[PDB]
């Protein structure tokens, strides 16, 4: 009784994409699935359903026109057939199965895992990274900026300082670019007679740079 | 169409407690409605159909009660797996979800360090330039912070962010950026950031001079 | 030129409650710096002078020091009267004045009563609406309010107004009016203000039904 | 004896020409050198411009300089400001006032003038159109229900709102104007009260605005 949908995704404005959900350890045909969407820090939003039998297909008053969804209970597989993709419709897509009624209601109880969709159409470029000194208990912190796409790992000294350690969500700029902040606070005596490094990994642009952070005047 | 409305969003709580959220729907929708359960990162769960039966694999404190327009999720005791963000859903018409009721426990009150930040030589030589102002370790997670240019409120230009409570300490960071070009920051030459908090008795402010 | 700033904006206190201000300058005025105290509707009243000289006739309760970039009021003993907007003067390469400094009377922590009204039936003819959310005796002066409609947070379309604190129960009170057009207002059924403030442990929201 | 006395009242429009007539008696005029400051609605005092003992070296500030002048009379003991070409960002409360310390030295100020208002609006008088606040619930959720009064559309201020001609005094809370984008103020007054008296007492507001000369009293009724 578990539900997979797709791992990563990544799209264009306009675009075409297919979100494939397996399901297994449970009767298929039986019942009726349908498609649930979470925009990062916004509540669900519903946005297909179909019939447990396939014959009704339902589909939302904004996603009507853009979107398709089709299944094979041969194959136990749901599948969301997406196109004229829209910044709004970047979202985390999860597929799932009823809770109680048979192919009557749309109840939810198992939900899957979910699969990122991003529509944001910036070319993937390497962070730039801008280090923050400390003034005069002391904080310093690296920044990184004009970053894409997601994700962005943060550590500091290869990760030899766990403690104490501060990494913020990454925030949309209206340049249609994401900027990142990390900090970490450290006695005053210290940091004259220690280094810190910070060591920003990206793997869609291959950056991986590293900034030491310096007080000087 | 018809859409419903959350009482409590962010509800204060600690372990054990009695908690009650309130959910009312526009128009009446009878029997019919359903809890829901999200943690972060974490798929959606479900807690409760119909507002009377309960799922199966579900611990038993969980209550919920209600008729026609009116709704009541009621929890007799709190538990550690019990903060995450709550909605509420109404099949009668268009599937539809509340604002969502997240649980937290910043019962304790600390106080904000602040610290500010001017914009790094480096991006001064991208011909951008931003100033970061730190909010850390303070619940309770409620704050407002104003960016002052010279004595003067600067509004649209900031940008900000909050981390999710810490398992060892509780306590919520938050960071506030503002983001100017080079023209801009070198005209003005005083950057001051205003924080009002909780914890602090007076709003306290902390600022730099440009090139200093 | 030259621009003062000043840490506290609002600071709370209260009767016989040591008070320190702090009005720092960004460049080097010396010795030479002054504050005043205004009273709401009142002419701006010298309160010191250098810095380091009373002005005549200004209790004895208040005192001034600091040398350079720093500087500090400090008041041993307050008073009724001594409360006021307080603004900081520097006259060595530009005068300006400070956002001001205005202190407070904050003796317990209440909760803020809410009600939220609805547009009246009369202005519905003029084709402009407006709700009204009303917190009502509550201190402090703080608070954070957020409007919602059908679960959606509106920005710029809000304005909100500050009465004093009323003498016999020393709480403040606040109004916010949303204003839309009427469009705007039946297209959208439900109405809701939220409501987070220091006395409530949790926000508490005030909604209504169209009609 | 220091007394100064300024204009009392002022209105203007786009680019209007104004004079502020500040009078000073009680003390020796030409003897100190007096300056002008402004104070916008809500905001900290602003620096505008400044006149020496003799009255030979003017001072202003970079944003005021090109449409504003400020002269003095040391035989009528006058001091005259007259700004040309008024904009919005001028709107304010001007004071006069006198050196403390220094003898036309240095900038302090001991003495300030009870202040004149000027205002740059340009936006025609009408009259306010007033909405009364339905009671929330019949039933006391709340200890008192409430009920008020909403002025809408009126220019300029001030308006005055008593409650049953003035028999409703307490629990009565009357706020600030606001600015609009529509450059027309409006305000908010509003009164709790236990819910049983609801039905046995008549609220009314009684809503004075002098310019438009627009005094109507509206009932709250659910």
């Amino acid at each position: 009784v578990q539900l997979v949908q797709s791992g990563v995704t990544l799209v264009q404005p306009g675009g075409s994409l297919r979100v494939s959900c397996a399901a297994s350890g449970f009767t298929f045909s039986s019942y009726a699935m349908s498609w649930v969407r979470q925009a990062p820090g916004k509540g669900l939003e519903w946005v297909s359903a179909i019939s447990g039998l396939g014959g009704s297909t339902y589909y939302a008053d904004s996603v009507k026109g853009r979107f398709t969804i089709s299944r094979d209970n041969s194959k136990n597989t749901l599948y969301l057939q997406m196109n004229s993709l829209r910044a709004e419709d970047t979202a985390v897509y999860y597929c799932a199965k009823d809770h109680r009624v048979w192919a009557a209601g749309y109840h939810f109880d198992y939900w899957g895992q979910g699969a990122l969709v991003t529509v944001s159409s910036a070319s993937t470029k390497g962070p730039s990274v801008f280090p923050l000194a400390p003034s005069s208990t002391a904080a310093l912190g690296c920044l990184v900026k004009d970053y894409f796409p997601e994700p962005v790992t943060v550590s500091w000294n290869s990760g030899a300082l766990t403690s104490g350690v501060h990494t913020f969500p990454a925030v949309l700029q209206s340049s249609g670019l994401y900027s990142l902040s990390s900090v970490v606070t450290v006695p005053s005596s210290s940091l004259g007679t220690q280094t810190y490094i910070c060591n920003v990994n990206h793997k869609p642009s291959n950056t991986k740079v590293d900034k030491k952070v310096e007080p000087k005047s | 169409d018809i859409v419903l409305t959350q009482s409590p969003s962010t509800l204060s709580a600690s372990v054990g407690d009695r908690v009650t959220i309130t959910c009312r729907a526009s128009q009446s929708i009878s029997s019919w409605l359903a809890w829901y359960q999200q943690k972060p990162g974490e798929a959606p769960k479900l807690l409760i159909s119909d507002a009377s039966s309960l799922e199966s694999g579900v611990p038993s404190r969980f209550s919920g009660s209600g008729s026609g327009t009116e709704f009541t999720l009621t929890i007799s005791s709190l538990q550690p797996d019990d903060f995450a963000t709550y909605y509420c859903q109404q099949y009668y018409s268009s599937p539809t979800f509340g604002g969502g009721t997240k649980v937290e426990i910043k019962r304790t009150v600390a106080a904000p360090s602040v610290f500010i930040f001017p914009p790094s030589d480096e991006q001064l030589k991208s011909g951008t330039a931003s100033v970061v102002c730190l909010l850390n370790n303070f619940y309770p997670r409620e704050a407002k912070v104003q960016w002052k240019v010279d004595n003067a409120l600067q509004s649209g230009n900031s940008q900000e962010s909050v981390t999710e409570q810490d398992s060892k300490d509780s306590t919520y960071s938050l960071s506030s950026t503002l983001t100017l070009s080079k023209a801009d920051y070198e005209k003005h030459k005083v950057y001051a950031c205003e924080v009002t908090h909780q914890g602090l008795s007076s709003p306290v402010t902390k600022s730099f001079n440009r090139g200093e």
